[PDB]
RNA sequence: GGUGAAAUUCUUGGAUUUAUUGAAGACUAACUACUGCGAAAGCAUUUGCCAAGGACGUUUUCAUUAAUCAAGAACGAAAGUUAGGGGAUCGAAGAUGAUCAGAUACCGUCGUAGUCUUAACCAUAAACUAUGCCGACUAGGGAUCGGGUGGUGUUUUUUUAAUGACCCACUCGGCACCUUACGAGAAAUCAAAGUCUUUGGGUUCUGGGGGGAGUAUGGUCGCAAGGCUGAAACUUAAAGGAAUUG
């Protein structure tokens, strides 16, 4: 997949694990 | 020698206009468009049409009074193609060839000290 | 069941004074009825005629003129200055590659208090024996050409209205005093006035207006 | 000895009302409380007292101005545009 | 790799020019990379010139051509106009004709 | 209870030996001791009162009269003004745009005072607490606080009652509604989050 | 410029700063040119001017505040008026002023 | 009107075209180039003002005051964010007309944010010459930009000059191009990417098979979006470069 689109892929993916970890703070 | 008016032939793509007016402009005299004299949208600008409209247009010109007329030919312009349409020529061609006179004709296409961003975005019309 | 031409009142256009043919062309209106009359209604239109179509000789093929209709009388309507434009072809021709363009303008009044802004364009010329292939000025050249043009054009106006200014422009005296002052700075070719527009007329003055007539 | 990291005068509201609002109020409190240069006698001594009224410690001139600042941006352009149009009438 | 010292086209010592808009597709394209044509041509045309002076006032008139500067976007310049595509060597020759 | 400061301005009395004092809304930048000039043949400075007829378009005035001599009606709140946007000298009118955005055309004789009203910006500041609201209306009128009609019983309001809180019927009420009905969005010709720019054309 | 002439006066001449003393200057005819700041109120002004014409002293309206006139003369305070008594190497008295 | 063709759409509200004038905000056409300037980002209407700079000229002045740089700092395209203003244009989102097997797109329309500006954030681009800086040396040619020098050179007429623009030779310092290649490279190519197993002028920084992955974690910066710093387990025999023939 386009690099720019995978850079966005994981960009999201982080923002989600960011979310789930805050549930636990 | 003659009686005078202004021609003003707007020839874009998709259509070509022709209409003589009083050399002051404020007052019309006969119009008729490329679209008028054939029916199929796609052909609304072809020289074969612009002729038959310049046919009608010359007729009313010499039927009302104008014996002669200077032309101001013109493309879309502004932030668009800027280059003459197909039926500018044919029109001009077939309106002098109608027995009306010609005299001193310039190109009044609007041209800008550029800007107002053109349409269709930085990547162009891709098709 | 109409055809406005079976109803159009008709008319012929007369020009001012400082040219050749005072006769210009024809026009149409609408019969001066009670409630909406052919007089006051329009008239105040304008007409662009190449002055080579107005002065006779083609050493004037460019240079268009804007005439306005102010007063009217029995199938005869006079006209007075309203502007002067160049032509597209000449300009688009004058502007060649490989050379500097120089433009400058100024806003200024006259005696008979019309306000106008006149324009001016020149191009750097190769000197006859030049080996390099372009000829450009040194900016410092260009600012000094503008300043002179400016110093010149402000003198040329406020002389006896456009009236004289009209008589001034037609044989392009201005063009060459430019050429005069200039050549001490830089070569330069063409050099014209190109444009001049009107933006604030005085007052009608039926007397004065009638002076260009007879 | 820097007393607070970022609240400044806005300290008094402790924790209440939320950052955003406090941020806004801070901006204009600082505006409204500050000492200003006097257009007339020329000492920074215009302090406020009720929206719109700006008066001078000594020299005692009092000027109508903005609600929390001496001169509102608008009124200034309005000043200069009035300049312009008035120019048009002696010229 | 690389297949042009001029890279795209024409910019050494600038870092940024300014983009023009393609006359055909309206693609944005830096002025120096642009590809340009001076479309100088008669107002009339081929055949009309006779029937011009024929049904006219004036002697021969004068005649005033139309001039306008054309900018293409490569893809559009390639799709029609000046391009062809040239051999590894023909490429380097910048001479017009 | 006023956004904007007042300016006490005193005049001589044309007809009797004595001072007579007026209460002006202070335009921004007018100051104590400043000379104020009022009248047809008066100059275009901040603080003067001039008849809309005599000021070039683009002028910016305050406290302007709906009809000449009504002693001033339009734009008086801290921060507003009106803008002359042209005149028609026959039947001396003068077209202005008010704060609302509305254009209205009034007599040229209508006076207006050159400037904007002082105290602008007053509404940029969060009230923050209930008290500052409280103290605000304490000097206006008895309108605060505001019980949501939707929290009342039905005797009390069109919105009242229900086993959950809800308006229960369209809250856009007819212009032709009758007293005791008009509570909601009266005559609303649209509704919902205004998206897109506003600004009268 | 005028400030440049002024600071030459300062560093080679005799002056005096501020209201009360440039009145003593004016009474004794010692003053060669007084300099009045933009903002100093039109009574102070009108009066100095009156005093001035009575001793025939030419007056220079300094376009600029009392705050800058103070800087103009190199003092860290503000002056509403300066008075010249001796003009140093400077030509202030017999230039455009 | 728009397209490949169309349709959505607009049209007694005389559309589209014409004419006169007016308002708004953006922009800076042609002249514009293998041309200029700036540390880079970037910068193209006039005119005023404000300070700044290189090159050049120099029998001026100081006299080692410098080269490069962890830390730290200034600035930093586009977008994006805060609060105002502005909001013409074009236009992520959204909705539509079509196309299509489908078509969340390409194409057409409506158009929110945005696009401009002020105050403040953000700190990233193929931010590219994919090439660190200071110094030295090594090889031809014609252009050109700036500066300077030289000439009983040209053109400007007046009474010769003075000027100005031109021409020719030289010389500093620019932006590039040409041809060579003693030389270098895996090659493409390179006046540096040359003066390297005949390996040392001074200094900064980064890389050490591919994937895992710029992921986890900690710290830190940010309003946020995110920036900086930044692993391992495990997996794997090739990924990769340049050139050749198909
Ligand atoms: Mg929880
Ligand atoms: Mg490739
Ligand atoms: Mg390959
Ligand atoms: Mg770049
Ligand atoms: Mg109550
Ligand atoms: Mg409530
Ligand atoms: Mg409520
Ligand atoms: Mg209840
Ligand atoms: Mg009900
Ligand atoms: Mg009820
Ligand atoms: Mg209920
Ligand atoms: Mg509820
Ligand atoms: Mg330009
Ligand atoms: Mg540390
Ligand atoms: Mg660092
Ligand atoms: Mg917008
Ligand atoms: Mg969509
Ligand atoms: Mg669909
Ligand atoms: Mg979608
Ligand atoms: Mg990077
Ligand atoms: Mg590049
Ligand atoms: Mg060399
Ligand atoms: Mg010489
Ligand atoms: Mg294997
Ligand atoms: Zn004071
Ligand atoms: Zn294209």
């Amino acid at each position: 997949m386009r690099a720019k689109w995978r850079k966005k892929r994981t960009r999201r993916l982080k923002r989600k694990r960011r979310k789930v970890r805050a549930r636990s703070k | 020698s003659q009686v005078f008016g202004v021609a003003r032939i707007y020839a874009s793509f998709n259509d070509t206009f022709v209409h003589v007016t009083d050399l002051s402009g404020k007052e019309t005299i006969a119009r008729v468009t490329g679209g008028m004299k054939v029916k199929a949208d796609r052909d609304e600008s072809s020289p074969y049409a612009a002729m038959l409209a310049a046919q009608d247009v010359a007729a009313k010109c010499k039927e009302v009074g104008i014996t002669a007329v200077h032309v101001k030919i013109r493309a879309t312009g502004g932030t668009r193609t800027k280059t003459p349409g197909p039926g500018g020529q044919a029109a001009l061609r077939a309106l002098a060839r109608s027995g009306l006179r010609i005299g001193r004709i310039e190109d009044v296409t609007p041209v800008p000290s550029d800007s107002t961003r053109k349409k269709g975005g930085r990547r162009g019309r891709r098709l | 069941v109409v055809d406005p031409f079976t109803r159009k009142e008709w008319f012929d256009i007369k020009a001012p004074s400082t040219f050749e043919n005072r006769n210009v062309g024809k026009t149409l209106v609408n019969k001066s009825t009670g409630l909406k009359s052919a007089s006051d209604a329009l008239k105040g239109r304008v007409v662009e005629v190449c002055l080579a179509d107005l002065q006779g000789s083609e050493d004037h093929s460019f240079r268009k003129i804007k005439l306005r209709v102010d007063e009217v009388q029995g199938k005869n309507l006079l006209t007075n200055f309203h502007g002067m434009d160049f032509t597209t072809d000449k300009l688009r021709s004058m502007v060649r590659k490989w050379q500097t363009l120089i433009e400058a303008n100024v806003t200024v009044k006259t005696s008979d208090d019309y306000v106008l802004r006149i324009f001016a364009i020149a191009f750097t010329r190769k000197q006859a024996n030049q080996v390099k292939r372009h000829s450009y000025a040194q900016s410092s050249h260009i600012r000094a050409i503008r300043k002179v043009i400016s110093e010149i054009l402000t003198k040329e106006v406020q002389g006896s209205t456009l009236a004289q200014l009209t008589s001034k422009l037609i044989p392009e005296v201005i063009n060459k005093e430019i050429e005069n002052a200039t050549k001490d700075i830089f070569p330069l070719q063409n050099i014209h006035v190109r444009k001049v527009k009107l933006l604030k007329q005085p007052k009608f003055d039926v007397g004065a207006l009638m002076a260009l007539h007879g | 000895a820097k007393r607070t990291k970022k609240v400044g005068i806005t300290g008094k509201y402790g924790v209440r009302y939320g950052s955003s609002l406090r941020r806004q109020v801070k901006k204009l409190e600082i505006q409204q409380h500050a000492r200003y240069d006097c257009s007339f006698c020329g000492k920074k001594t215009v302090k406020r007292g009720a929206a719109g009224i700006w008066t001078c410690s000594c020299c005692k001139k009092t000027v109508a101005g903005g609600a929390y600042t001496v001169s509102t941006a608008a009124a200034a352009t309005v000043r200069s545009t009035i300049r312009r149009l008035r120019e048009m009438v002696e010229a | 790799p690389k297949k042009r010292a001029s890279n795209g086209r024409n910019k050494k010592g600038r870092g940024h020019v300014k983009p023009v808009r393609c006359v055909n597709c309206s693609k944005s394209i830096p002025k120096d990379k642009a590809i340009k044509r001076m479309a100088i041509r008669n107002i009339v045309e081929a055949a009309a010139v006779r029937d011009l002076s024929e049904a006219s006032v004036y002697p021969e008139y004068a005649l005033p051509k139309t001039y306008n500067k054309l900018h293409y976007c490569v893809s559009c310049a390639i799709h029609a106009r000046i391009v062809r595509v040239r051999s590894r060597e023909d490429r380097k020759n910048r001479a017009p004709p | 209870g006023r956004g904007a400061p007042l300016a006490k301005v005193v005049f001589r009395d044309p007809y009797k030996y004595r001072l007579r004092e007026e209460i002006f809304i202070a335009n921004e930048g007018v100051h104590t001791g400043q000379f104020i000039y009022a009248g047809k043949k008066a100059s275009l400075n901040v603080g003067n009162v001039l008849p809309l007829g005599s000021v070039p378009e683009g002028t910016i005035v305050s406290n302007v009269e709906e009809k000449p001599g009504d002693r001033g009606a339009l734009a008086r709140a801290s921060g507003n003004y009106v803008i002359i946007i042209g005149h028609n000298p026959d039947e001396n009118k003068t077209r202005v745009r008010l704060p609302s955005g509305a254009k209205k055309v009034i007599s040229s004789d209508a006076r207006g005072v050159i400037g904007v009203i002082a105290g602008g910006g007053r509404v940029d500041k969060p009230l923050l607490k209930a008290g500052r609201a409280f103290h605000k209306y304490r000097l206006k009128r008895n309108s605060w606080p505001k019980t949501r009609g939707v929290a009342m019983n039905p005797v009390d309001h069109p919105h009242g009652g229900g086993n959950h809180q809800h308006i229960g019927k369209a809250s856009t009420i007819s212009r032709g509604a009758v007293s005791g009905q008009k509570a909601g969005l009266i005559a609303a010709r649209r509704t919902g989050l205004l998206r897109g720019s506003q600004k009268t054309q | 410029s005028i400030n440049q002439k002024l600071a030459l006066v300062i560093k080679s001449g005799k002056y005096t700063l501020g209201y009360k003393s440039t009145v003593k200057s004016l009474r004794q005819g010692k003053s060669k040119l007084i300099i009045i700041a933009a903002n100093t109120p039109v009574l102070r002004k009108s009066e100095l001017e009156y005093y001035a014409m009575l001793s025939k002293t030419k007056v220079y309206y300094f376009q600029g505040g009392n705050n800058e006139l103070g800087t103009a003369v190199g003092k860290l305070f503000r002056v509403g008026v300066v008075s010249i008594l001796e003009a140093g190497d400077s030509d202030i008295l017999t230039t455009l002023a």
